[PDB]
């Protein structure tokens, strides 16, 4: 087998847990050139109330319905905002537009939030934004056992797991529906 | 199964204390929703990991660099004022490679043509009447008198320069019209102008790959493409020159490796290749590459700049030598105005999707002004004439085939050059036998790859090397020799040796074009032959 | 002529014949006044303030976040609908016969779905030299911004949009004559790389003479800029060199410094303290994963920001180099010719000495209206660098017309060739400068700048807000030019006004009327108390800022920043 | 140093002024629904959409304003 | 020149001479990974592959991606001269390499009209006989049949077979593969009529300079060609068994349309608007030069209609033969609007009423006598004046049959069948064949060049299908002339998509109002199942220009086209105006 002179080669993962590998010299060179936009809008002016809005006008607007019960308009905004947060963040990996030579190719808007520091000021509040939700939600509308359940079950694995700095450069690999993810 | 309980508990009970106060916390929570334990325990979890989240401290993220925490500020200063930079430029060598500046001739108040006087060495001496044959100029159509009307007129009209870049009011009329007599002339859909020629293979390449695509190039190619190669970000691979059993069973072994992985998306493959090298001056095979590109599913990336208007029976470059359709064969062409057309700039061609592209994500056309107007126009009416008649190209590729045949027959020069040119070409290029510069300089050229290599990976300040200086003056000997006892002037091949990463050995070259006669060139031959060896001859 | 609309083509214009006295007229206007001029003191060595920047209500900002929402929900859909069901249309981004597609559709997701769609206001082919009056091709927008048919019919427009801040972009001067007596004396072709042949005495002189203007020792000149910089700095950097630069550098100083090889690091624009903090880490930590001091140390900046508009803190940056052993770069191409009492640039605003930086860049086309671009330094430097470079030996040379035009404008400016018609330019382009400053802060608008820098944004924040007043402008025969997210950041929008040299009071003023006009319409004024001397709010009627706004832009009590 | 080759063009006061429209019983409400109109569409993203989405778009917005109404 | 065979495979298709002498044949290939013809020898043909035989080749055509073969599979027979056999072709083909594949939008419209051109058309062809030619012209030339010596002017297929020609230009195992085919009719009958064998023939021809669906091409242009132009001849063979010598005769006539310049503008109703151009001086004398040239003298008849629409042309084409003043052009006139009941005795009464003028002499034809192996031992007498027939703005064929009919009483009496001063019109089922056969002859000229067929008269009352055909193209010229004209350009090569400034032809782009009419009149006239509907029908006539289905690949001359937009440059819609150089009358 003959050896590249030059070698820039995506490999992937072998296992059902992995983590993604750490870089390089030229990579973090490539990284460091050029600040990120991606991640940089959300220390900007006006980018915390703009979630409490959206928050608002959700619910204001699924009230409007006419058979609409106040559980199910609860439950509706939370299944709205939570789903809308979680593909924004972590679901596309990537830059939508052309980086130097594709040095974000593996990691989320998460992961490049703040460069990758943890415990700033901004993944607290995005962090306790779902929590007061939730608390707010189940106490001003009575729910039942089933409708609680799965509010929890939604609020735990949609919105807050990932945040975690312990899932932080993780890969699950199923060898079934899941394609393998690139590791490096 | 039980280690899991037991953290569990163990965990939860350290931050209890942690926070300041925690357990009237919990006491509430448990009282309010004492009926159900579920709720109680949902909201004791989530407002606990909320509240211990908020009060940590930033952390940043492991870097190649290790932290020192255990300096005092003394040491801090210690550390600060004992440090000691290094000189900008090292100035130890500049008085050894000094001799090549004082070497450069100067033309004095006249244009650059077939008799010139220049001047060299500050003015010291001057030589009146030389015979040029290091011009780079091939077919002198742009010293007419209908090309300097039209240049004329141009500057009267337009002014001298544009004012703006092409993104936003940069780009007027007679660049959409060169571009479309480019296209129309070379048969195909699309062409991109570019500034400097210098720099458009390494702006376009980077353009199209990405990590993870792969090329392969040629054993030996200009800097230019090692540039580009290198801005690529690529995996690159190499193959032998001009070999296409290694070039076929590299591609075979690639192909088979990539059908073993089952990749869910197929990446993008490219051939990079050249004409007339700049280096060697020989002629690359068109057919095979485009028989192997076709079978194993690759494109073709072409950088012609010396080929453009020396070749095929009306000078329309390297496709039609071998008969064949520049739409299909070629992927991407590069080329260059400043050699054969006679006027600065540079050109790419291709299908319509890559302009598209180009006039977007490509970064020396967004970021740079746009060529003035005479260039364009004078190169516009050149176009239009080499459409017209086609008689400076015979006589072009009759010059030059006489002239190679004169230095490839004789037999008092086999022992020591030898000409590795093509009779296509032309530019003849002379090389030293590695027989006689063994035995003169004493070494070789695996051994100086070798030398140059480890210095330069072991990232050294000082590279300088004796025997390739030596040899450099011995070639610079030559020509003095040939332009004093004789007014005739040729040229060395200027290159940079710490820049190059290919194996390269110093040469000689000798240029030509359409506007003398055979007499003149028969008669500066003998005088070339007679000087090397004069000069070259053993003790 | 009955095939439908699907001719797309851009046709060659024949000139129109005027006289003498219009084209003069129509290229460089005339002085109105003596007292239109001003003349600009040095500041005697004292750092900039920080700088003052406004802002909108919070309600201005909140309907930029959900409009963006709105248009990327949008956009997405769109591409996902269309690329699941109809493939057939959107051949050109799917796998055919075994080969990748040129390209994939998530990198060029914002060229695709926002910039297209205003495709119209960012490329315009125009004709004839540009001056203060600029003639434009009339175009029709098929489809939505796909294609274009021209009907062959020009109008002049002011134009706000051409790099010319001293005015030497003529047809009828010294200039052109030294470039047609260059034209008939030297030819147009170039004999080749500038090592081997290729070098006349004119290039000799002009050398010299960029040397002696600029104030260093020696000098060398280049025939591209962004070349220039590309290929200049792997030269003299390796792996173990750090290269510490400001945030908002040119594209082709960060090429250059990607092609060196070398580390890089960056710091926040305008932050001084960051800047030493940066530094007195760098310095102790040293080279990764062997520990060991860095050879060198290297900062790159720039003169002047063309879309903030603001100067860079000299003194502090030489304090600095002094202080820690650094060395200092400076690429200057906007304030090369246009600022400083005599025209010199940076260095004499400040009262800098030339002999504290170490290179100084700059290129031609911004001001002398010819393409090229030079580097000074030292002597042993230069003496090194003219045989370390690559672009010497491997590219090709400088014709003669552009460096005729180039010496003929240095000479012009220096005070040799023509008695007093540089420091008029000077005071022209000076004074317009403070005028439409000052009375666009008056009026209510929001403005960038140093008082006295040649560009001016107007911010624009709504995405919306910036495709229509474009048009607007354009429906009154004025050109502008504006930009966008992914070059600026996503709150703020922007459009740039370069002002020139050849423009008049009354031409302004008419502008102010237009623009005063669209903005009321538009709803674009949203002042505050931080953009005022007095510190309240100010909403002027038009005539009385036309009338009082001359006579006290003389003034340097006005300005706040 | 009074001629040159560009034909301007007047503001839209002058030009009501030169038409003799300056009378308030109809201007007025004449401005009143063109700024209202203007308000309504320039902070709404509707430059950049296309006109099948913006039909609903439109009709969205008016069934919210009629019911809250 | 014969059958051929072809293979088709995973690499392309290849071709080769079915019947010929096994030595080294040239095969060709057509390349599937650059769309490429090649030659290449014997040894290349694919042996595992199914051998396919077709009757000829037609050519290569090259649309905007691909390239495609037009092929004929299966002829038919339709008449025997003297040994020869002409052919007419029955089923069609279109060939491409790729197996399967995703094509655009425009790909798949030039498919529909490449098939649409090949569904209404009537192809005829010979191995041996030329018929691109006539026997004047096979006479001066050798007794070899090659695409050389063919008329450019008649030969149907030319642009597709480029490629076929570029390769034969020093190649002669190409000869074989260029095969001349013509647009029109071909058809002998044998008979006897006093113990002596007769064959009687008659060939129609169309040139190419010019297209036809009716209204949209009339006049000349500037180039002197004028629209619908097409040649007939009426060849003839005689046996005497009193005798040794074999008899052949030719007569010749020429159809065409007046030279000068006028068009018919087309709107929402049954007649349609005249219009009449500049001046026409140098087109004229062009066209009369070029006709004088090659067929010699020229006589001209100009029948023409009522006065009432038709009459401004006729004045206009008289000043114009008086101003040429030319003595080998020589005008006579006819006018015929009291016919009844298709009773055309006054065809009679002018013939003997012409003649008069310059004497048009039943010698004036072709003579030879040729003996029993074929060698055209002598020949007797060449023909020299033609007549040209101008007519219909029907009558043409019923002049055209009268004046052959007459001509071929003295062919008779010259080869010694019937003495002098006998009619041989005696016989019915003689007679009934020559009618059968003009008949046949109008019928096809009719339907290749304005829809249905015209009014027929056959032997020896069908007012309803005559009613029928008037509704039905009524219809056809209103709404689907588009594109058989389109199909006529991008075949006869008039159009070439091999350009990146043209941009696709076919979306609509009227503006929407305009589109809604038709759909407003269909909603109103089914819930109606009518203030409404007749605005909208009043609205609909009242702009008829704007809903004729125009030809959009090539433009007509008497239209331009306006473009509307807003205040801000946007494209909004386009509409259809009259040109200001044609005027009304
Ligand atoms: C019936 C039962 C319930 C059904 C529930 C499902 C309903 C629909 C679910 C909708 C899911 C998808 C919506 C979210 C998609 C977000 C954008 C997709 C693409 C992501 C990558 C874009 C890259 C651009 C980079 C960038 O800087 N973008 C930025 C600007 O350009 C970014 O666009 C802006 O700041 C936007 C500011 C938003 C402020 C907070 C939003 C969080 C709340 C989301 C809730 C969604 C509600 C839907 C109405
Ligand atoms: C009750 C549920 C809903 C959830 C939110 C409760 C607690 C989660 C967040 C807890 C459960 C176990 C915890 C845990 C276990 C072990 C470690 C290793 C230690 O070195 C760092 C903290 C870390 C990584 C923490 C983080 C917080 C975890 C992951
Ligand atoms: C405008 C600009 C350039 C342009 O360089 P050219 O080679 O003249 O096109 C270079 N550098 C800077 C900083 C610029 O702003």
């Amino acid at each position: 087998t003959t050896e590249p002179v030059k070698d820039h080669r995506r490999r992937r993962a072998a296992a059902i847990i992995s983590h993604v590998e750490p870089e390089t010299f030229e990579d973090e060179n490539d990284q460091q050139l050029l600040p990120n936009m991606n991640a940089t809008w959300v220390d900007q002016r006006g980018a915390w109330i703009i979630h409490v809005v959206i928050i608002i006008l959700l619910k204001l607007f699924y009230n409007l319905f006419p058979g609409v019960t106040t559980e199910w308009s609860w439950t509706l905004t939370n299944m709205t905002y939570v789903i809308g947060s979680y593909v924004m963040f972590h679901l596309i990996k990537g830059t939508p537009f052309d980086f130097n030579g594709g040095a974000y190719d593996n990691l989320t808007m998460w992961e490049q939030i703040d460069d990758e520091t943890l415990y700033t000021p901004s993944r607290k509040f995005l962090i306790s934004v779902p929590i007061a939700l939730f608390l707010v939600s189940t106490h001003y509308a009575h729910y039942d056992l089933k409708l609680f359940s799965w509010n929890c079950f939604l609020t735990t694995f949609g919105a807050v797991v990932p945040k975690l700095p312990v899932t932080h450069r993780l890969r699950i690999s199923i060898p079934g529906i899941t394609g393998r993810a690139q590791i490096s | 199964i039980v280690t899991t309980s037991s953290y569990l508990w163990y965990y939860f009970n350290l931050v209890l204390t942690q926070i300041p106060g925690g357990q009237f916390i919990v006491s509430y929570i448990k009282k309010s929703h004492h009926d159900d334990p579920y709720r109680t325990t949902v909201e004791i979890g989530l407002i606990l990991y909320g509240i211990i989240y908020y009060l940590s401290k930033p952390q940043q993220k492991k870097s190649l660099q290790a932290q020192k925490p255990n300096l005092s500020p003394q040491e801090i200063d210690a550390l600060i004022e004992d440090w000691e930079p290094e000189p900008l430029v090292d100035p130890s060598a500049t008085d050894e490679q000094s001799w090549r500046v004082a070497k450069t001739p100067v033309t004095m108040e006249m244009p650059i043509q077939n008799h010139i006087t220049i001047t060299r060495n500050n003015l010291q001496e001057k030589y009146t009447n030389v015979f040029n044959l290091a011009s780079n100029n091939f077919l002198q159509l742009s010293a007419t008198e209908p090309v300097k009307e039209v240049v004329k007129t141009t500057i009267k009209n337009y002014g001298v320069g544009a004012c703006g870049p092409a993104g936003f009011y940069g780009n007027q009329d007679v660049h959409y019209t060169l571009e479309y007599d480019l296209a129309q002339f070379f048969g195909t859909q699309g062409s991109v102008l570019y500034g400097q020629d210098f720099c458009a293979a390494p702006s376009v390449l980077p353009a199209f790959t990405k990590r993870g695509d792969v090329i392969v190039a040629d054993d030996q190619v200009s800097l230019p493409v090692q540039n580009a190669l290198q801005l690529s970000r690529s995996t690159v691979y190499y193959f032998n020159h001009n070999d296409m059993n290694s070039l076929e069973c590299l591609l075979n072994e690639l192909t088979e490796q990539e059908k073993l992985e089952k990749l869910p998306a197929i990446p993008r493959k490219f051939i990079v290749t050249e004409g007339i090298f700049h280096n060697s001056g020989d002629l690359a095979p068109l057919p095979e590459l485009t028989k192997l590109k076709n079978k194993y599913k690759f494109r073709l990336f072409v950088d012609e700049t010396f080929s453009i208007g020396v070749l095929g029976a009306t000078g329309r470059g390297l496709s039609e030598h071998f008969n064949m359709d520049r739409a299909t064969a070629i992927d991407i062409t590069v080329g260059s105005m400043a050699t054969a057309l006679g006027s600065t700039g540079g050109f790419v061609l291709g299908d319509s999707v890559m302009c598209l592209h180009q006039r977007i994500g490509s970064n020396a056309y967004c970021f740079s002004a746009c060529l003035p107007a005479y260039t364009v126009t004078s190169v516009s009416k050149v176009l239009k004439l080499m459409d017209s008649n086609n008689d400076a190209v015979q006589t072009l590729q009759k010059l030059s085939k006489s002239l190679h045949d004169s230095f490839a027959s004789d037999d008092s020069l086999r022992s020591y050059v030898i000409v590795t040119s093509s009779p296509v070409s032309a530019v003849l290029h002379l090389q030293l036998t590695p027989a006689y510069r063994s035995r003169k300089f004493g070494y070789t050229c695996e051994q100086l790859f070798e030398t140059m290599s480890a210095l330069q990976k072991k990232s050294q300040t000082n590279k300088f090397i004796e025997p390739y200086e030596e040899e450099e003056k011995f070639l610079q000997s030559i020509v003095d020799h040939a332009l004093i006892n004789y007014n005739v002037l040729i040229t060395r091949n200027t290159i940079v040796l710490k820049q190059e990463t290919l194996p390269i050995v110093p040469s000689l070259k000798i240029c030509c074009n359409a506007a003398m006669s055979p007499e003149e060139l028969k008669n500066a031959c003998e005088s070339v032959k007679q000087s090397i060896l004069a000069c070259c001859q053993e003790s | 002529m009955s095939t439908p609309a699907n001719y797309t083509r851009v046709p060659l214009c024949e000139p129109e014949e005027l006289p003498d006295d219009i084209q003069k007229e129509n290229e460089y206007g005339t002085l109105d006044s003596p007292g239109h001029l001003y003349q600009v003191k040095s500041r005697h060595g004292k750092p900039l303030p920080e700088p003052v920047v406004d802002t909108p209500p919070y309600y201005i900002s909140l309907l930029t976040y959900l409009n963006y929402l709105i248009l990327i929900i949008l956009g997405h859909v769109h591409d996902f609908l269309g690329m699941t069901f109809q493939k057939n249309k959107h051949l050109d981004l799917l796998e055919h016969d075994g080969l990748a597609p040129w390209f994939s559709n998530f990198e060029s997701f914002y060229v695709r779905r926002i910039k297209m769609r205003i495709d119209d206001c960012f490329s315009r082919p125009t004709t004839g030299v540009p001056g203060r009056f600029i003639r434009c091709i009339d175009r029709i927008s098929h489809n939505i911004n796909e294609y274009f048919t021209y009907s062959g019919a020009v109008y002049p427009c002011m134009n706000l949009s051409s790099y010319n801040y001293l005015g030497f972009a003529q047809s009828k001067g010294q200039c052109t004559d030294a470039a047609l007596e260059s034209v008939d004396k030297y030819s147009i072709q170039s004999g080749g790389p500038r090592a081997q042949i290729g070098t006349t005495d004119l290039h000799i002189k002009a050398e010299k003479l960029v040397a002696r203007f600029i104030g260093k020792e020696d000098a060398l000149v280049f025939s591209m800029g962004y070349g220039t910089n590309a290929n200049l700095f792997n030269a003299f950097l390796d792996k173990k060199c750090l290269v510490i630069s400001d945030e908002l550098n040119h594209t082709s100083i960060r090429t250059g410094v990607r092609l060196s090889g070398a580390a890089v690091r960056t710091f926040k624009h305008g932050d001084m303290v960051g800047l030493e903090k940066l530094i007195r880490e760098q310095i102790v930590l040293g080279q990764p994963k062997t520990n060991r001091p860095w050879k060198k140390i290297l900062i790159c900046a720039e003169g002047l920001f063309s879309m903030e508009g603001t100067l860079c803190n000299l003194p502090k940056l030489v304090e600095l180099k002094k202080k820690y052993k650094c060395y200092l770069f400076i690429d200057e191409a906007h304030s090369i010719g246009a600022m400083g009492p005599t025209g010199r640039g940076v260095c004499e605003i400040f009262g800098v000495d030339p002999k504290d930086v170490d290179i100084l860049m700059g290129t031609f086309t911004k001001s002398f209206g010819a393409a090229g671009g030079y580097i000074a330094a030292d002597q042993w430097i230069i003496d090194r660098l003219r045989l370390d470079l690559t672009t010497v030996s491997y590219s090709e040379s400088m014709p003669a017309p552009v460096l005729a035009q180039t010496i003929s404008s240095l000479q012009t400016i220096s005070g040799e060739i023509c008695p007093g018609q540089g420091t008029e330019r000077l005071q022209r382009i000076a004074f317009n400068s403070r005028y439409l400053r000052l009375a666009l802060q008056r009026l209510g608008f929001i403005v960038y700048g140093v008082a006295d820098s040649p560009v001016i944004p107007l911010l624009l924040y709504c995405p919306s807000k910036m495709p229509a007043f474009s048009r607007m402008m354009l429906q009154r025969r004025i050109a502008v030019v504006v930009v966008a997210y992914p070059a600026t950041p996503l709150i703020e929008s922007r459009v740039r006004f370069c002002m020139s040299a050849s423009l008049t009071k009354e031409d302004i003023d008419y502008l102010l009327r237009h623009v005063s006009e669209v903005g009321d319409k538009l709803n674009l004024k949203s002042n505050s108390g931080k953009s005022s001397y007095d510190g309240k709010r100010q909403r002027w009627d038009i005539e009385e800022v036309i009338r009082r706004t001359p006579e006290d832009c003389k003034d340097d009590k006005y300005f706040v920043n | 140093q009074h001629k040159s080759s560009m034909v301007y063009i007047p503001t839209t006061k002058e030009a009501k002024r030169r038409n003799g429209k300056s009378e308030g019983i109809l201007n007025t409400i004449e401005e009143v629904v063109e700024k209202l109109y203007w308000t309504y569409y320039i902070h709404l993203p509707f430059y950049l959409m296309a006109s099948f989405d913006s039909f609903f778009l439109h009709v969205f917005f008016l069934t919210i304003f009629s019911l809250s109404f | 020149t014969g059958p051929i065979v072809y293979v088709q495979n995973a690499d392309g298709i290849f071709f080769k001479l079915a019947e010929g002498k096994g030595t080294n044949d040239a095969v060709i290939h057509l390349a599937n990974q650059d769309q490429g013809v090649r030659v290449l020898g014997a040894e290349e043909f694919p042996v595992q592959g199914e051998v396919v035989k077709i009757a000829s080749l037609m050519g290569f055509i090259k649309l905007k991606l691909n390239r495609y073969a037009i092929i004929a599979n299966t002829v038919e027979e339709t008449g025997r001269f003297n040994g020869h056999v002409f052919y007419r072709v029955l089923q069609h083909s279109i060939v491409s390499t790729k197996f399967n594949s995703r094509i655009d939008s425009e790909e798949a419209e030039y498919i529909k009209l490449l098939e649409l051109h090949l569904k209404n058309s009537t192809f005829y062809f010979s191995y041996t006989y030329d018929l691109t030619n006539s026997l004047q012209r096979n006479e001066k030339v050798g007794p070899a049949a090659s695409w050389k010596t063919a008329d450019e002017r008649f030969f149907w297929n030319h642009y597709l077979t480029e490629d076929l020609r570029n390769f034969a230009h020093q190649d002669p195992r190409i000869d074989s593969f260029i095969q001349p085919v013509i647009y029109g009719y071909a058809k002998t009958v044998d008979a006897v009529l006093n113990a002596t064998p007769i064959v009687l023939g008659l060939i129609t021809r169309r040139s190419i300079f010019r297209a036809g669906t009716r209204y949209f091409r009339r006049g000349v242009d500037k180039d002197g060609n004028v629209g619908n132009f097409n040649e007939t001849e009426q060849i003839l063979l005689a046996e005497n068994p009193e005798s040794e010598k074999i008899h052949v005769f030719s007569f010749l006539q020429t159809r065409g349309s007046v030279p000068i310049y006028w068009a018919e503008i087309n709107n929402l109703k049954y007649k349609p608007n005249l219009v009449l151009g500049e001046n026409s001086l140098d087109a004229t004398k062009k066209h009369f030069d070029q006709q004088k040239e090659l067929y010699g003298d020229n006589y001209l008849v100009n029948l023409v209609n009522q006065k009432g629409h038709e009459l401004p042309v006729k004045e206009g084409y008289e000043s114009v033969v008086h101003a040429l003043n030319d003595p080998k052009i020589h005008y006579v006139y006819f006018d015929f609007h009291h016919e009844c009941r298709k009773m055309q005795w006054h065809r009679v009464k002018l013939l003997i009423d012409h003649l008069e003028k310059l004497g048009l002499s039943n010698e004036d034809f072709f003579h030879k006598v040729i003996d029993s192996n074929g060698n055209t031992v002598e020949i007797v007498n060449e023909q020299h004046s033609v007549v040209r027939t101008n007519c219909m703005d029907d009558r043409t064929n019923v002049v055209q049959s009268v004046l052959a009919q007459w001509v071929l009483q003295k062919e008779f009496e010259s080869a010694d069948v019937v003495a002098t001063g006998s009619t041989w019109e005696d016989n019915a089922p003689l007679l009934t064949s020559y009618q059968n056969l003009w008949a046949d002859n109008a019928d096809a000229v009719s339907v290749a060049y304005s829809g249905t067929g015209a009014l027929k008269t056959d032997f020896t009352l069908g007012a309803f299908n005559d009613f029928l055909n008037s509704a039905s193209r009524y219809y056809q010229n209103n709404w689907t002339d588009g594109p058989r004209q389109d199909s006529y350009d991008l075949f006869l090569g008039g159009f070439r998509p091999h350009t990146a400034s043209i941009k696709s032809p076919f979306p609509d782009r009227r503006p929407v109002y305009i589109q809604l009419i038709p759909m407003i009149i269909c909603a109103a006239l089914t819930v109606l199942g009518s203030i409404v509907l007749a605005l909208s029908t009043k609205f609909m006539f009242k702009n008829g220009i704007q809903f004729v289905n125009w030809p959009k690949l090539v433009d007509v001359g008497f239209l331009v086209v306006h473009q509307t937009h807003d205040k801000e440059q946007q494209f909004k819609g386009l509409k259809y105006a009259q040109s200001p150089k044609f005027s009304k009358p």
